[PDB]
């Protein structure tokens, strides 16, 4: 039963760390939508 | 500024 | 204290399950957010 | 092997919490691209 | 291009 | 429409 509640861990373990790698993905578009978005405010004003 | 793939028309968004 | 700590595991999925979902959610307007800034971008080049 | 394994639990933990205040923190700033991409759609149609 | 909600001024962006 | 730091040209994005 400590083998299968580890193998568990594993698991969550393994999905937080696809969690991280995909909030780093996420951050990084977020940053070109927000220079995108200074770029046409200014290349307008 | 400084960025989008240096230009290319924003380069599809640097490339996603 | 088996059920306890299972008990937790079950919290701890839980909470990971909405992590997950928030994160689909925010992916999708972040789409929406690029569609946007390209479609701004072309309707005045 | 059961505080070994709680240590685990609470280093698990303590990620989510991260990870969550992250989501936040992304959220908050994504609805600030699209209160962008609103006015500079109102400023110029 | 494709999509907005096909249009209406940006559908308050195609509703959220 | 409100918000945006109260204007400022955007206040940088009302400070990030």
């Amino acid at each position: 039963r400590m083998k299968q509640i580890e193998d568990k861990i594993e698991e969550i373990e393994s999905k937080q760390k696809k969690i991280e790698n995909e909030i780093a993905r996420i951050k990084k578009l977020l940053q070109l939508t927000v220079w995108g978005i200074k770029q046409l405010q200014a290349r307008i004003l | 500024x400084g960025x989008x793939x240096x230009x290319x028309x924003x380069x599809x968004x640097x490339x996603x």
